RNA sequence: GUAUAUUUAAUUUUUAUAAUUAAUAAUAAUUAAUAUAAGUACGCAAGGAUUGAUUAUUGAAAAAAGAAAGAAGAAUAUAAUUUA
């Protein structure tokens, strides 16, 4: 075709769950926020392995609600 | 006849077999009736962000036997005129081209008013490949 | 015999000095005259015409390989033979045992460029060069060619007054 | 441009990078590398159990904290340095529909936030939601 | 006297070679063969391979006699699911060569299970049926084709009623 | 024998020279010539060997910076009619340099021309002579 | 230089440190825990085998 | 002389592809739908401890529905994801998959051409006679053995041997002097019968010769392999034990038949196109005889590229159809005549003006 | 018009084929020739080139035929075999370069794998409801696959049944058999068959007579002699259902012979059927047939 | 499936004057090539008949165009211009009258 | 750019024709009529065994020579196609007839004589003859010397040729030194009176009394080195007498 | 380290058709010239690198199914140059 300024500048290889947002502001790399703020310039493990996340609120305040063996949440089900 | 000529010698028959009974079995699902063909699922998992943070994507391509049988009986469509007309350029150029030369800012020899939506010469030696989304040329 | 136990060539260094091409019937050093790529850098030994104010008359290469197609990318060192005389500096005060560097300015082979063009210059052509690139001669008594017109020829450039 | 020298491309002294010319049998996909890290071949193709580590082929069965939750059975495929970079699989493709979010009603009309950099990522808006359903607001507690 | 023609049949002749199976010979006889089937799921690899060539190779029966060849057929099957009691999978090295200079080579079984694991079974079995016969090819050869090997449990014998095969560990 | 040199298949071993008749290939190359002269890069010429002998020849070689300018003999010619497969020999001489040269036609940047209708066989005797003797000297 | 094993699918033209990333350590699978030592790993725990009452 | 570590895209290793690092929302099966979370057994005693079996995960829930509004709402802006979701169709060409196949030409004649620089190119011209699809070939649907089969030249009845002509009845294709074979992928293929013009190609794209070397007969080692490791020694005279060479080795370059062979010269470039005598010219000169029938593929990449792509350009795939106005023979030869772009950038004679001490603009 | 036509008889005429539709892009040639006439050829000029021509434009036509057309084609073509010969065994020339001969077959057994290819494509990827539909065809198509040994294809390489070849069955990775091993010649057709008789419609629609020949090409189909346990299964099921009820109806010396070839069947594939053998035995209206 | 065996081995162009138009050429070519075929058919007096049986012509046709010529739209890398060839084609018709 | 193989190469001697750009050396102008190159490549001669190049164009010049005396000549191996395009190639300068022409068959042939009767004969009896005028029959009767093929290289349009008109080959005359056989529809034909007295002188030297004890010798010889059937010179007999020279007298006259 | 057997190279002559697997030539060729970046990073200063392009080093390669005692050329480069 042509050349353009999608194939100038790379963007950021940030996975969907590390990402905070896909908006356009949001697209840049976090550093660059502190970058800009000082106005100047500046690796997954072996086994990376993470525990499934919860939203704050209710992982913070957990009822304990329990079913015939299982824990049952508005969220969540477990065993017990 | 060496270990592993002999093993292929016995086993290629016997693996034709395998795929002849794997093919049995939809064969029986379309004489049930149902003679829609066996269908693949979609992945839609295939673009990755690797351990050391690099763009990863796995191509899948499905093969559709409709679409074959169709491009092996009918004629394709006629040549668009410019893929016939105009050549294949020899060269490739690059993703992002270096151009020292601007005449927007005076006195040219002032680095800090050259535009910044032209590209440094980091970028023109490592955009070697598409914009990490983007996976087609 | 070294190494004792697994005797080798003792011709490992001048293997990397020299370029010598497998003579088969698909590798050979053509006469020059087919097409580029084909002719044969000159051996050690070689003695050929120094034009130039220096007092040297005649030069013996030093490169095992010497040739227009790398005239750029190689040093050919070389010693001077046959010294003229006066009957009265530094150009004139050469002897013919001190050993300078040289720039190809002809050779007398036949020479294809990658245009199709064939030439067969008479003389075997050189110019002496200090250790820096810089000719020693004041200037120059014969037609240099296009190799010569590269930066790494620079003063070469400046003081031959015709090209080929 | 045209100033510049570009590599090139058609003829060249240097390496042509085409490591598949006398290493691949058969149809070879245009691809780049697409079967290097096999130790540049393509045979041996019909094998489908291969070494597999935790969370690769044959580990779906296994239950692993990790991979049970952030891995879905029918996603596991090939050992380590047998990857899938490119799959061939004739059959009809289909486009099984994409999750529909759920406890938002039907016809409401969300807020929006756009986060942007600009904020600080400290501030509780950066965690906020993005889409804001009128249903996901505790009228209860005084939120709005 | 005997005498076997210097003209044999070579892999590199279009005649090919052949498969015992359905070959005929004074030597063969398919008539009293049975159908087992082996689930190899978390039995160790020389364990499996040693009782199936057991009843491959026909030593299993009381009419067993060294020059005739009759066995039954095994299928194995779950392969894939083989156990090898600890490192081995990586510490066991399986060795060949060819004429070359170079020629040798060392590879491990964790090569041979992620190329085929029924090449593996396959290499077992061999290594069985020549320490019990080897200096014959038509003895060497004919239980290994009686064979059959499968990665998975899908095999395409279920028309003959394979057996299952039970057996006890000498533990 | 571990490995083959010769290929006995169909494919290989079939050759098309029966039907070579089907496609005119002087046509072709008529036509080609046609198109360079066209083009420009080079003048239609129906000369004779003892008709050019001698000629003397203007050749403008478009190197950088300075064109190469140089006027010869022409001491032989390969074909007698315009055709790509030509070719052209001259005898350049400069101040102190003596250099035979093999010139194609067709190519944009060597501008050859002979310079005059005719030729002269004496002259043409009398500088490969000089040539010789330069040849030989060196 | 060798003369010699150019089967790529069993000897890879490649480095021991390139290969050493693949060379698998905690081998997931195969399994390494033949059947017969289920029950002896049972009783090692100490676990019991209770009727199906139980 | 090589460059495979140039030569390795980006590892990954399948222990990877976990949700934690697909660049797009990571999405289970259940069957005929796609979820966010793992499918939760049906049965519950199947639930292990300390397992979480997430119905409704707010964080993936507010991410995912923001991600899906804004590819809706800003497609331009976000056109790149489109992909993820809207694969392209099969039967058109695909720069990683399309394989095309090719063609069979006789070797015409030899000539010299020049570039708009004074490059001088030893040209070989090959000619393209009838050539049709002949046959279509897959060993039992397996995927990637589809081949097409195409002929060269048209030849009479009492040509070929009965075998042949028997084979070419039962094609139904008109009778070919020869036929090659190109594997193919399923969406490149092509009716039997068609008929393919030269235009197949483009002047300026990278193509595999393959052809016969010229018959050179019984030659010495000093024609064929002429110029004219260790396997155990001891390094240091602390011991004595070695392995000497007991027999000829199987690679040892000795005297033996040197001459007609199949060579494939790989990625050679297009110069010309003569559609209307069915020409192909490409910079290059074989080691074969005229009249050789050579068999013209299209090379699939080249420095780690790919030959067919948006930047440089697109085949007529599957093949070249000509429009029905033209009409070839209501045109002269210097009208159907198309050249390639310069190979090279500057006047090989020369140096490029980097190089160039002076230069001439 | 461009030229002049020149005048030639009708019996010198080119006829019995036509172009493609787009000729100036697919020049391929259909053969819209007759099915009768195909035949007629085929069984007046016995030469290998002549009988390969008339293969090679049934194959072509077999989508175009009607089910008697193509039983009358199967009637025709089955002619040159035999039961305990080997079929499509076409050796003509041999090449004992190495020291063991081995023969090349002439050209008619491609035409008959073409023709077996193009009525496996006709009948199961393009027409399956035609199989079921038609059960002369369903019995005529297996006879044929029975009387040349399709699942033996080392028979029609084979020379001497003393030195059984492998040409079929034999693969290296060199070139050798290349071109001549791993057919799937009547594998998808005789699979589709199967699956067709496993699902029956098709046992409901034929007749007595039509499943006995069914059950005898199924056992002869099969290299072993023997059908599958399921296939057998079915047949013997239904046509021991048919009897039972059709029994108490008049019964003929026909229905008789009938019984007694499906008895026969049985025993020859290995089975045996009680309850037919009892009522055979048992029955002393008609005296037994051979 | 084939051509018809031959049906002439030599050939002679016939030309009206110069002066007929193209038209007028086709017609002719037309009619005698008609003529001739219905000559022939019935074969299977006049002049076709004549010309078929005494002459023994067997063969007619109406060949393409020779567009072979050259359409010189640059000379010498030069181009010319549509004024300059109109002004060479009336020098060149002066000339000729 | 230079082709993969440099340099005038040999090949295989039955191998294609390349036109890679390759510097060609011919040894001299091969489209002499007479002076050709011999060589196994397609566009030389066949170069039947010999000695030396130099012996090679000697038995060239003989085998033409006798062509020339008798337009049927039998010659073995490769040298019968070369016999047949010189045998053209001497037809070609025949009927050119310039004077250099002549003078170079006299310079080429043995016998000027034979010159003089080509160059005289051959431009009437190929005047309607395009290019083709020796033919070349391969005789199914093998030297039983080295079993090498026997060619029967022959002029054609014999009709047309005034001195050998109506002469037949298919067995040789009683004596070699006899005129050849006549058919017997063509008994009547007389030939030129110039070649009837060279034929008469030649054939006389051998009715001479000397050449019958030269023949006689010869016996002697043959029997002393080694040919085994060569009868002794006791019992053999001489070729000519006096009955048969005047019966051949007759036949000779009645033939005219 | 003075053609037998093994061994190796090649062949067993148009095979319509390379490649399911066996074996097998090229796992960083450095290096040299010039330019870009850049007269940048860095350095108290003089000074000043890392570094994927071009050139030089010029070659580029696939085993197994059809009919056989003349020259794979009716030989002078056309699978008939008219030819009697």
């Amino acid at each position: 075709l042509s050349v353009r300024t999608e194939d100038f500048f790379s963007k950021e290889a940030i996975s969907h769950a590390r990402r905070v947002s896909w908006a356009p502001h949001t697209t840049e790399k976090k550093q660059g926020a502190f970058a800009k703020l000082a106005r100047s310039n500046f690796s997954f493990a072996q086994e990376p392995y993470f525990e499934e996340e919860i939203e704050a609120h209710r992982k913070h305040h957990r009822p304990d609600v329990y079913i015939y063996k299982y824990n049952v949440s508005p969220t969540h089900f477990s065993l017990r | 006849d060496s270990f592993k000529e002999h093993y292929h010698r016995v086993h290629l028959p016997r693996r034709l077999a395998l795929q002849r009974y794997a093919r049995q079995q939809s064969l029986r699902n379309a004489a049930k009736g149902n003679v829609k063909a066996e269908e693949v699922p979609y992945k839609y998992n295939r673009w990755w962000v690797n351990e050391e943070h690099e763009f990863v994507h796995q191509y899948a391509f499905v093969e559709d036997p409709e679409v074959t049988k169709a491009k092996r009986e009918t004629l394709p469509p006629v040549t668009r005129e410019n893929i016939w007309k105009e050549p294949q350029q020899t060269f490739f150029l690059p993703f992002a081209p270096y151009v020292r030369v601007v005449d927007y800012p005076k006195d040219p020899d002032a680095k800090f008013l050259k535009p910044v939506n032209i590209p440094r010469w980091k970028d023109y030696m490592q955009r070697t490949k598409p914009v990490i989304p983007r996976t087609w040329y | 015999k070294l190494p004792a136990g697994k005797p080798a060539n003792k011709s490992w260094f001048r293997h990397n000095l020299i370029i010598r091409r497998k003579a088969s019937y698909r590798s050979r050093w053509g006469t020059g005259a087919e097409g580029y790529g084909t002719g044969v850098p000159f051996s050690d030994q070689v003695k050929l015409h120094c034009v130039d104010n220096t007092n040297c008359k005649h030069v013996r290469l030093i490169s095992k390989a010497t040739a227009e197609r790398f005239a750029h990318c190689r040093v050919f060192p070389a010693v001077a033979h046959r010294v003229s005389v006066q009957r009265f500096v530094s150009r004139h005060r050469v002897k013919p045992g001190n050993i300078y560097w040289v720039c190809l300015l002809s050779r007398r082979q036949t020479n294809t460029r990658m245009s199709g063009l064939r030439t067969n210059f008479d003389r075997n052509t050189c110019i002496l060069m200090n250790d820096q690139r810089v000719p020693l001669g004041t200037r120059v008594m014969y037609c240099a060619g296009r190799h010569v017109n590269h930066k790494y020829h620079l003063k070469a450039v400046v003081l031959a007054n015709f090209f080929v | 441009t045209v100033g510049l020298l570009p590599a090139q491309l058609a003829l060249s002294r240097k390496p042509r990078l085409r490591p598949h010319v006398g290493n691949l049998k058969g149809l070879v996909y245009p691809l780049p590398y697409y079967a290097m890290w096999r130790g540049n071949h393509n045979k041996y193709t019909y094998n489908k159990s291969t070494v597999c580590l935790w969370g690769e082929g044959d580990t779906r069965s296994m239950y692993h904290q990790h991979y049970a939750h952030a891995k879905c059975p029918t996603d596991y495929g090939r050992g380590g340095r047998e990857f899938e970079y490119l799959t061939v699989k004739r059959g009809k493709m289909l486009q099984k529909p994409l999750p529909r979010v759920q406890y938002v009603a039907e016809g409401s009309k969300p807020v929006w936030l756009f986060k942007s950099w600009h904020t600080p990522l400290s501030s509780p808006s950066m965690w906020e939601r993005e889409v804001q359903y009128a249903e996901h607001t505790p009228e209860h507690i005084g939120a709005k | 006297a005997p005498f076997k023609s210097v003209l044999r049949r070579h892999k590199h002749h279009p005649e090919g070679l052949p498969l015992y199976n359905d070959m005929s010979k004074q030597w063969l006889c398919r008539e009293g063969e049975r159908w087992w089937l082996l689930d190899a799921r978390g039995e160790q690899l020389p364990r499996v391979a040693a009782v199936a060539a057991q009843y491959i190779t026909g030593q299993h029966r009381p009419d067993f006699t060294p020059g005739m060849i009759t066995g039954d057929h095994v299928v194995i099957v779950n392969i894939k699911d083989v156990v090898m009691v600890g490192d081995q999978w990586i510490r066991v090295p399986i060795t060949w060569q060819t004429a070359y200079p170079g020629g040798k080579y060392r590879i491990r079984l964790t090569d041979m299970y992620e190329r085929d694991p029924c090449m593996l079974m396959w290499w077992f079995l061999k290594d069985e049926v020549n320490r019990h016969f080897v200096r014959k090819l038509k003895t060497r050869i004919a239980p290994l084709e009686k064979a059959w090997l499968y990665e998975d449990s899908i095999h395409p014998h279920a028309d003959k009623n394979p057996r299952p095969l039970c057996w006890t560990d000498p533990e | 024998g571990y490995t083959r040199e010769r290929t006995n298949r169909h494919f290989f071993v079939a050759r098309a020279n029966a039907f070579f008749s089907r496609l005119p290939i002087a046509r072709v190359q008529r036509s080609l010539a046609m198109e360079a002269v066209r083009e420009g890069r080079m003048r239609p010429w129906k000369y004779t060997k003892e008709q050019i002998l001698g000629a003397p020849v203007t050749c403008n070689f478009e190197y950088n910076p300075r064109p190469v300018r140089l006027i010869g003999t022409v001491m032989d010619a390969h074909t007698e009619e315009t055709s790509i497969k030509g070719g052209l020999k001259v005898y350049a001489r400069n101040e102190e340099t003596n250099m035979m040269l093999w010139i194609p036609p067709g190519n944009p940047k060597l501008r050859h021309e002979v310079t005059s209708t005719k030729g002269s066989f004496q002259h043409y005797l009398d500088e490969r002579d000089k040539w010789d003797e330069a040849w030989i000297t060196g | 230089t060798r003369r010699g094993g150019k089967n790529l699918a069993w000897r890879p033209k490649m480095s021991e440190r390139t290969l050493e990333q693949f060379v698998p350590l905690h081998l997931a699978f195969p399994r390494r825990h033949p059947n017969s030592w289920q029950e002896r790993q049972f009783h090692l725990l100490g676990y019991v085998k209770w009727p199906k009452e139980i | 002389r090589t460059d495979w570590y140039r030569c390795y895209p980006s590892l990954m290793r399948e222990k990877d592809r976990d949700m934690y690092h697909c660049y797009y929302p990571y999405l289970f099966d259940h069957g005929d739908k796609m979820s966010l979370y793992p499918k939760i057994p049906e049965n519950p005693r199947e639930w292990q401890p300390e397992q979480l079996q997430t119905t409704y995960d707010a964080i993936r829930e507010d991410k995912y529905d923001a991600f899906i509004r804004l590819r809706e709402k800003f497609p331009e802006l976000y056109q790149d994801t489109r992909a993820w979701d809207n694969p392209p169709p099969f039967g058109e060409f695909n720069m990683f998959y399309s394989v095309r196949f090719g063609m069979v030409g006789v070797k015409a004649f030899t000539c010299k051409d020049y570039d708009e620089l004074g490059n001088q190119f030893d040209c070989t011209a090959f000619w393209f006679p009838d050539n049709q699809v002949v046959k279509h070939s897959t060993r039992n649907g397996e995927v990637g053995t589809d081949k097409v089969y195409v002929g060269a030249m048209n030849v009479p009845v009492e040509f070929h041997k009965p075998h042949v002509a028997a084979f070419y009845k039962a094609a139904g294709v008109p009778v070919k002097h020869v036929c090659a074979g190109f594997p193919i992928t399923p969406d490149a293929y092509a009716p039997v019968g068609t008929k393919l013009d030269v235009r197949h190609f483009k002047p300026g794209q990278e193509v595999t010769i393959t052809f016969q070397n010229t018959d050179y007969g019984f030659r010495g080692v000093m024609f064929r392999h002429g110029f004219d490791g260790d396997s155990r020694w001891q390094r240091r005279p602390g011991a004595m034990g070695t392995e000497g060479q007991k027999r000829i080795y199987p690679g040892h370059r000795m005297a033996g038949q040197t001459g007609a062979a199949a060579e494939t010269y790989q990625g050679v470039p297009v110069w010309r196109i003569d559609y209307k005598n069915s020409l192909i010219y490409l910079p290059t000169l074989l080691d074969a005889d005229v009249g050789t029938y050579v068999r013209f593929s299209d090379t699939i990449n080249t420095k780690g590229l790919t030959l067919w792509n948006e930047h440089r350009g697109l085949p007529a795939f599957p093949t070249f159809i000509p429009p029905e106005d033209e009409d070839l023979s209501k045109l002269a030869t210097d009208e159907c005549q198309l050249k390639s772009p310069p190979l090279y950038m500057y006047f090989r004679d020369e140096f490029p003006a980097t190089q160039l001490v002076s230069q001439a603009d | 018009p461009s030229q002049t036509m020149s005048p030639c008889s009708h019996e010198e005429e080119m006829r019995g084929y036509v172009v493609s539709r787009d000729y100036p892009l697919i020049d391929r040639l259909h053969c819209t020739r007759s099915i009768e006439e195909l035949v007629a050829q085929f069984e007046d000029r016995p030469q290998i080139e002549s009988r390969v021509a008339a293969l090679a434009d049934m194959a072509s036509t077999v989508s175009f035929r009607s089910d008697e057309e193509l039983l009358r084609m199967f009637t025709a073509i089955s002619a040159p075999f035999s039961v305990d010969g080997r079929g499509l065994n076409f050796l003509t020339v041999k090449v004992s370069k190495f020291g063991r001969p081995y023969y090349v077959p002439n050209s008619l057994l491609p035409a008959y794998v073409n023709l077996v290819d193009a009525t496996t494509i006709a009948l199961v990827r393009e027409q399956p409801w035609r199989l079921s539909a038609s059960p002369a065809l369903f019995i005529q198509v297996l006879q044929f696959m029975a009387l040349i040994k399709v699942f033996e294809p080392n028979k029609w390489f084979t020379f001497s049944d003393h030195a059984p070849s492998n040409r079929a069955d034999y693969r290296h990775a060199i070139g050798v058999n290349h071109s001549t091993a791993f057919w799937g010649t009547g594998e998808e057709l005789y699979d589709f068959m199967v699956e067709l008789l496993r699902v029956p419609t098709m046992l409901d629609l034929c007749t007595r007579e039509q499943m006995v020949d069914l059950l005898s090409g199924f056992c002869g189909v099969m290299p072993c002699g023997k059908a599958v346990g399921d296939v057998f299964k079915t047949i013997t099921d239904a046509f021991l259902r048919r009897v039972r009820n059709d029994i108490s109806g008049p019964w003929s010396a026909h229905d008789w012979a009938i019984v007694e070839r499906m008895y026969l069947v049985t025993v020859l594939c290995d089975a045996g059927n009680n309850e037919i053998l009892q009522l055979l035995l048992s029955d002393t209206a008609s005296p037994r047939g051979p | 499936y084939a051509r018809r065996p031959i049906a002439a081995r030599t050939m002679m162009d016939v030309f009206l004057a110069e002066d007929m138009s193209l038209d007028e050429i086709v017609n002719f070519g037309r009619l005698s090539l008609g003529k001739l075929q219905i000559a022939l058919n019935n074969l299977r007096v006049e002049p076709a008949q004549l010309l078929v049986d005494r002459m023994g012509i067997s063969y007619c046709e109406i060949p393409s165009l020779d567009e072979s010529d050259y359409v010189f739209a640059e000379v010498g890398g030069v181009a010319v211009t549509d004024e300059e060839a109109e002004r060479v084609a009336q020098r060149w018709a002066e000339r000729c009258e | 750019r230079a082709p993969p193989v440099i340099g005038c190469t040999r090949k295989a001697r039955w191998a294609g024709i390349d036109d890679n750009p390759t510097i060609t050396y011919k040894p001299w102008d091969t489209t002499e009529p007479l002076m050709a190159d011999y060589g196994w490549t397609r566009g030389k001669l066949p170069k039947f065994r010999a000695r030396s190049p130099f012996h090679r164009q000697q038995i060239a010049r003989r085998m033409v020579t006798e062509m020339i005396r008798k337009d049927y000549c039998i010659v073995g191996g490769a040298r019968a196609p070369a016999l047949r395009i010189l045998a053209d190639h001497v037809v070609e300068l025949a009927k050119a007839g310039d004077t250099d022409s002549r003078q170079q068959l006299a310079y080429f042939l043995h016998d000027p004589l034979m010159v003089d009767k080509a160059f005289d004969e051959y431009p009437r009896r190929f005047k309607d003859m395009n290019a083709k005028y020796a033919m070349m029959t391969r005789l199914k009767s093998r030297r039983r010397t080295d079993a090498v093929a026997m060619y029967f290289v022959e002029y054609k349009n014999r009709d047309m040729s005034d001195n050998h008109k109506g002469e037949d080959y298919s067995a040789g005359p009683e004596r070699f030194f006899l005129p050849p056989r006549i058919v017997e529809t063509e008994k009547g034909i007389q030939r030129p009176p110039h070649m009837q007295m060279a034929f008469d002188r030649w054939a006389s030297k051998f009715k001479t009394e000397e050449f019958h004890h030269w023949w006689r010798l010869r016996h002697a010889k043959l029997r002393y080195w080694g040919v085994r059937n060569v009868p002794h010179p006791s019992d053999v007999d001489p070729l000519w007498t006096e009955k048969e020279e005047e019966e051949w007298h007759n036949e000779m006259l009645a033939n005219t």
